[PDB]
């Protein structure tokens, strides 16, 4: 038998990962610190990556990139983008966005002074105009442009964004879910105030109009490519897939010298949830990654029978729904 | 580092002088101390248990002590009774009765200054001695009443020198008399106190190994003297002989007594084998290692799944890889780590020895500090409390000047101990 | 030219003692019996090489080493071993009964009997120096004279030398080695007292040395003589720009001042490479840039840590062979494009070189191969943190049940002095992530 | 790439190569201590000799 620990109870994810590991009468699981693990799926605060891979005669491995905050805090992938030339600063798929403790301001205030000449909202982290609000709010958050012309589904006018779960296994193959989600906005999308922000907001805690069009806000890839063909006449995959594809594939190659467990003394996966937004003439953007995310109802059956099948058996065998994105 | 051995009753000197001839085939000593042997490991660490006499002699550094002199005359008769000082010898005549009032308080008071005055005489010539160690039962009178009077003065004399015993628990199914549990609860209050390392050595689980396992019908003391001999020098390999650990009976006791009156130890042996017939298969490393922690092969009738594993001291003996041993040693704590406590990180050491036992080409044994010692403590003073809460049979200690009070704080003390291991069990 | 009197204690400091004496005599090429036909200057001299070796009249050269075991069976070894003539008796001292793996009976009641006879034996080497510089001591964590013995002496040759500097060269404990389970509380105990007496050590995690036997080595089961003569090439190349002309590292003041900001935080991490197995019938030699790359292996260091996610504050590369400063300048030019090096804010980002043109020697018949360049870096960077986490978490777990705590308690030590070590512990892991984020 | 402090000599040379620029007790509280643990050790036995004593 394999072993692991599981010192993260609030994760939806590996709760089930757990059930399918035990269900396989190869995995017997121990309790939080005990040491003689094979698998750790450890916490989302101070995971001790210290003490990973000290013991003998156990191949260990952990269900987290130690480094990975670095993409996955809003303040962290803004200066990874701005700082790291293989993003470069004229990165063509991250809106503009600058760091303000209650900072760049100078630098800010310089391009919100451009926007005079002529769209000038933003967004922090909320929505404002003209900015001085903004930063009295403030008083560490993120400013960022606010999309103004995001792509609108009909019938209803609504905005969206779209949820790509990435699973990245020990070796740094980069592997995306086939199925995604759009967590809608159930009210028509409102360019005339911010202030209300149930139109604007596409969380889902925020949607609580909800649940007209699609069944709990969720539309998954099947219809929202047949609406892509029937409206605009053309699919997902061409439209935006492949733009999904290549910021997922920069974000993670940029940083795998600084997060690759290939030589280390113990082994790393991790699943990702990259959040992207699609505008008005069918580009997408990246918001922001997810380093501990949530899946959707329907599929978590397969992702996290996925998640064992390439990120765990792969490691410690017993006795395809992934895109593998190359590199 | 020489180790003085004491041998007290008839259980201590029959089992101890089968260990003596046991590790004297191993380091190729003769019934007559003259050396013959092939190679050079065997001589090495020989002063442990050894003097060097006159002529390039070895004569044993050990001590026989009994009320009687029906046993002791036994030994002195026996294969390697010449190879005894005959100065050691020390003996009444009244005997002990298998009563530990008079091991302790009557008849032993008067021998045991004998016996200090040979054990000086012996600590003097030593160049640096780690301690005693001491072979009785704790059912009889002797080796259990004035056993424990000896190891309670030889602390008074040298209190910082280590106090190792190999104690026979007494069991119904090998029983003299009726009042062993008895003399068992006086003697382990002695042993809870003034010693830093026991071998639990008992008596119905080298029955039940005689019967169930070797498929003897019949057993004999000499079928369980022949478990004793062989799992005594088992657990003195790293004593005797040259290797990565030449340890000695202080760090022994350190490394597996993390609270001092938890030095109870489960001894255990692979493979495990019956007098006059030797089986031809070599036991693969795995098979040796899955058989030494088996409860079968536990010298101690405690089921070691319901406690868990304080310390756990290894010693493979034989010509095999040392690379397989460490596979198959942490192949058994990962595979059953929650048997071993977690508050004690790595409790488990193991060494290797190219010497195997007289008639087996690869044997390990076992040496194991579990809280499932405790099961053979509650069923000692569960027979206890049977006859007590009549006071039956007493009258053969109160007319040795003994009091009820005396009988209630040995029981009283031990039922402490067994809810001592029981807090380190739930931890 | 300044001396350096090398202090070995316990098993561990002495058998690895051995293994550096014997390699400093193949460099220096010094012969078993003392004699040095290559010295001209017979009877005397100051020379590099006389830092770590006297010279008597009949030429025997002397190792500057004191020798220290409670226990005798280590050092009898050395005293009927190939280089017996080599030492004095008098450096070499022993006692009867060891420390039984107990820091509390190496330190306080076995410690006691001692410490006055090896501070007399270590003036004797002192009064021999026309200019000492200080002590280099090796020594284990996990064992209770290497631990208990060596802060009782650690705490006295500052006093009776407080002028002088102190290197040490401690043995991290690994289980896959280790014969104690109480190694955790030695080492504990013995960082806590030893701390503000060591002005640099550089720890050596037997866990990294057994893997690295056995990956790059391809030994199934290493013992301690080819852990240490792994261990004593490290020291080697450390201790080099001691014995060897040169401008890098040249007293101990030097090694405090290029790798040391911090008084406590004073572990540099050590890497080393190429290692390379004696058996291997064809090997491709390894170039400048392939042995500096592997310097940001972590399977190539002393201590198993992952640099990247820590921060450097010092930075020495130690070249031996067939090196020339330009190739180590295009080295390191690849090198900062390719991996995560970051410096504290408050230090400068770079390197400090040392080369010395004479390649790695080799016992004969030893298990590293001969090779024609090899490179020890000597970084200070606070992911060598690790250990002391690791290192912790054991002790705490073993505290919380005061388990085996009456064997120390026993020897005289108070209960207090557990958590009073523990306490300067946990403010040496916070100094290190205040630095290192 | 700087290289600074090129020494040279038969033996090797040495140098520094910058990318970037920034941005105890006394012997007699050691004989107190050592001495107040033998006290608490000759006390542990004497209570041991007293006990055995009993
Ligand atoms: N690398 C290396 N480690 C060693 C060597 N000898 C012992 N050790 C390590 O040292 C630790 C035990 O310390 P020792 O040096 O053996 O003990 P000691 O210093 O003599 O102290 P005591 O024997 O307890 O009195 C264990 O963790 C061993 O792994 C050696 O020769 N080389
Ligand atoms: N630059 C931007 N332009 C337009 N809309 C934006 C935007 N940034 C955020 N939003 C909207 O605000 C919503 C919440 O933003 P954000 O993703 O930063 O918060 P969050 O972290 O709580 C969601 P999660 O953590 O689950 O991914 C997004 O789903 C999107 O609809
Ligand atoms: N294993 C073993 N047990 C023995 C032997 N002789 C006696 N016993 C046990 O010891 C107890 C009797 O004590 P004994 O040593 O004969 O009395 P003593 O002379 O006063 O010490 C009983 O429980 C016996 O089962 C022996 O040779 N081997
Ligand atoms: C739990 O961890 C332990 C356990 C026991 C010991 C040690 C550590 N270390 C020692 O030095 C003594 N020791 C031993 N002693 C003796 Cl006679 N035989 C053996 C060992 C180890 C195995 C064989
Ligand atoms: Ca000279
Ligand atoms: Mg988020
Ligand atoms: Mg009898
Ligand atoms: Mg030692």
């Amino acid at each position: 038998m394999y072993t692991f620990v599981v010192r993260d109870e609030n994760s939806s994810v590996y709760a089930e990962v757990s059930r399918l590991l035990l269900a396989t009468g190869q995995w017997k699981r121990l309790r939080k610190d005990n040491p003689r693990f094979n698998l750790m799926l450890g916490e989302r605060n101070r995971l001790p990556f210290g003490r990973l891979g000290h013991e003998p005669g156990l191949v260990q491995l952990v269900n987290y990139y130690r480094g990975a905050d670095k993409l996955c805090r809003k303040a962290s992938l803004v200066k990874l983008i701005k700082t790291s030339p293989e993003l470069s600063e004229s990165c063509t798929w991250f809106p503009e966005s600058y760091v303000i403790y209650p900072d760049e301001r100078e630098v800010f205030l310089a391009a919100y002074n451009r926007r005079r000449e002529g769209g000038n909202v933003w967004i922090a982290k909320l929505i404002s105009s003209e900015a001085s609000e903004l930063l009295d709010f403030i008083d560490v958050h993120v400013i960022q442009k606010y999309l103004e012309k995001p792509l609108l589904l009909e019938p209803g006018h609504r905005k969206f964004d779209i949820r790509s779960w990435v699973l990245v296994d020990h070796l740094y193959n980069i592997y995306l879910y086939r199925e995604g989600v759009l967590r809608t906005s159930s009210e028509p999308y409102n360019s005339a105030n911010f202030q209300d922000k149930t139109c604007h907001l596409t969380n889902h805690c925020i949607q609580k109009n909800y649940g007209r069009y699609e069944e709990g806000n969720e539309m998954f890839f099947e219809e929202f490519n047949q609406y892509l063909m029937d409206a605009l006449n053309t699919t997902l995959e061409n439209s935006i897939l492949l733009q999904i594809k290549h910021i997922i594939r920069s974000c993670l190659m940029c940083i795998e010298p600084a997060i690759s467990t290939k030589h280390l003394h113990y082994q790393s996966f991790q699943l990702f949830g990259f959040d992207f937004m699609v505008d008005e003439e069918l580009k997408v953007w990246l918001i922001e990654v997810n380093g501990a995310p949530a899946c959707a109802q329907k599929l978590y059956a397969e992702l996290c029978q996925g998640i064992v099948d390439v990120a765990i058996s792969s490691v410690f065998p017993l006795a395809s729904i992934f895109i593998k994105l190359h590199h | 580092r020489e180790i003085v051995h004491i041998q007290a009753g008839q259980c201590g000197n029959q089992i101890g002088a089968k260990f003596w001839e046991v590790i004297s085939d191993e380091h190729g000593i003769d019934p007559t101390g003259s050396y013959h042997g092939d190679s050079d490991l065997q001589l090495e660490r020989i002063n442990v248990y050894y003097n060097e006499a006159t002529g390039n002699k070895y004569v044993p550094r050990a001590i026989l002590v009994d009320l009687e002199p029906g046993t002791m005359d036994s030994v002195r008769s026996g294969p390697f009774g010449q190879i005894f000082r005959p100065d050691n010898f020390v003996f009444g005549q009244s005997g002990a009765g298998n009563n530990w009032a008079k091991g302790h308080y009557t008849e032993g008071a008067e021998l045991v200054d004998s016996v200090l005055d040979v054990v000086r005489k012996e600590s003097e010539s030593c160049d640096c001695l780690q301690g005693f160690q001491l072979t009785h039962s704790l059912g009889g009178g002797t080796g259990s009443g004035m056993g424990t009077l000896l190891i309670s003065k030889i602390r008074e004399e040298y209190p910082d020198r280590i106090m190792n015993t190999f104690s026979v628990m007494p069991s119904p199914k090998v029983s003299d008399t009726v009042v062993e549990p008895y003399n068992a609860t006086l003697s382990v209050h002695q042993l809870v106190e003034n010693t830093d390392e026991t071998y639990c050595i008992d008596n119905e689980a080298l029955y039940d190994i005689c019967f169930r396992t070797l498929k003897l019908t019949t057993p004999t003391y000499g079928d369980l003297n022949h478990l004793v001999s062989a799992t005594m020098s088992g657990v003195t390999t790293c004593l005797r002989f040259p290797g990565q650990l030449n340890a000695d009976l202080r760090k022994l006791a350190v490394n597996m007594v993390p609270f001092p009156r938890l030095h109870f130890f489960m001894p255990g042996f692979a493979p495990l084998t019956s007098r006059g017939s030797q089986q031809y298969r070599a036991l693969t490393v795995p098979e040796l290692t899955q058989q030494m922690f088996d409860s079968k092969n536990m010298m101690a009738a405690c089921d070691p799944r319901h406690g868990r594993y304080l310390t756990v001291a290894a010693i493979f003996r034989g010509r095999m890889s040392m690379k397989e041993v460490d596979e198959q040693m942490l192949n058994v704590q990962n595979k059953n780590s929650s048997y071993f406590v977690e508050w004690i990180p790595n409790n488990v050491k193991t060494a290797v020895c190219d010497i195997p036992p007289r008639g087996l080409k690869m044997s390990a044994t076992f040496i194991g500090n579990s809280t499932a010692i405790q099961e053979l403590f509650k069923r000692i003073s569960e027979q206890f409390t049977a006859m007590f809460r009549r006071k039956a049979f007493l009258h053969w200690y109160t007319g040795e000047g003994m009091d009820e009070m005396e009988f209630t704080e040995a029981e009283s003390n031990m039922n402490d101990l067994v809810s001592e291991y029981q807090q380190y069990q739930d931890a | 030219m300044r001396e350096c009197i090398s202090i070995h204690v316990g098993q561990a400091g002495v058998q690895i003692g051995n293994a550096c004496w014997e390699l400093y005599c193949l460099e220096h090429g010094i012969q078993p019996d003392g004699q040095m036909p290559s010295d001209k200057t017979i009877g005397g001299g100051d020379d590099s090489f006389n830092t770590f070796f006297s010279e008597t009249g009949a030429g025997k050269h002397v190792p500057r080493a004191v020798f220290v075991d409670l226990e005798p069976t280590v050092i009898d070894e050395v005293r009927t071993g190939t280089y017996r003539q080599l030492f004095h008796p008098e450096q070499l001292i022993t006692g009867k009964e060891d420390a039984a793996n107990n820091y509390a009976r190496g330190h306080y009641t076995i410690g006691k009997e001692i410490i006055d006879l090896v501070l007399d034996r270590i003036r004797k080497l002192a009064d021999q120096c026309t200019g000492l510089q200080g002590f280099l001591v090796f020594h284990s964590f996990g064992g209770g004279t290497g631990s208990g013995f060596t802060s009782l002496l650690m705490e006295r040759l500052s006093v009776d030398y407080g002028k002088k500097s102190k290197l040490e060269f401690s043995i991290y404990p690994a289980p896959q080695v280790s014969t104690a389970v109480v190694e955790p509380y030695n080492s504990i105990l013995t960082t806590h007292t030893t701390l503000e007496h060591s002005d640099c050590a550089f720890m050596v995690d037997n866990e990294a040395i057994y893997d690295i036997c056995r990956r790059n080595l391809d030994i199934e089961r290493p013992t301690y003589t080819n852990l240490n003569r792994l261990i004593s090439q490290i020291v080697s190349s450390i201790t080099a720009s001691l014995r060897f002309d040169g401008a890098l590292n040249v007293d101990l003041t030097e090694f405090q001042t290029n790798l040391v900001p911090y008084p406590r935080i004073h572990f540099p991490l050590a890497t080393y490479a190429p290692v390379i197995s004696a058996e291997k019938a064809y090997h491709e030699q390894l170039s400048v840039a392939e042995i500096t790359n592997a310097c940001f292996e972590p399977a190539n260091q002393m201590v198993k840590c992952d640099p990247r996610h820590g921060k450097y504050m010092a930075c020495c590369l130690l070249y031996r062979g067939d090196v020339v400063p330009k190739d180590v300048n295009a080295a390191i030019a690849t090198i900062k494009t390719k991996r995560s090096i970051q410096f504290v804010d408050w230090c400068p980002t770079g390197f400090k070189v040392g080369i010395n043109y004479q390649p790695p020697t080799v016992v004969p018949g030893g298990d590293l191969a001969k090779v024609q360049r090899a490179v020890c870096m000597l970084s200070n960077t606070t992911a060598i943190a690790e250990a002391w986490a690791r290192l912790d978490h054991k002790f705490d777990l073993m505290y919380a049940k005061r388990a085996f705590v009456h064997w120390y308690v026993g020897e005289g030590m108070e209960e207090g002095e557990f958590s009073e070590a523990r306490e300067d512990m946990a403010a040496l892991e916070k100094d290190y992530e205040e630095v290192g984020v | 790439m700087e290289v600074i402090e090129l020494n040279k000599c038969t033996s090797g040379q040495s140098f520094e190569v910058i990318l970037k620029p920034p941005s105890d007790p006394s012997l007699e509280e050691i004989q107190k201590k050592l001495e107040a643990a033998e006290e608490r050790r000759k006390y542990q036995e004497a209570e041991l000799l007293k006990h055995l004593a009993e």
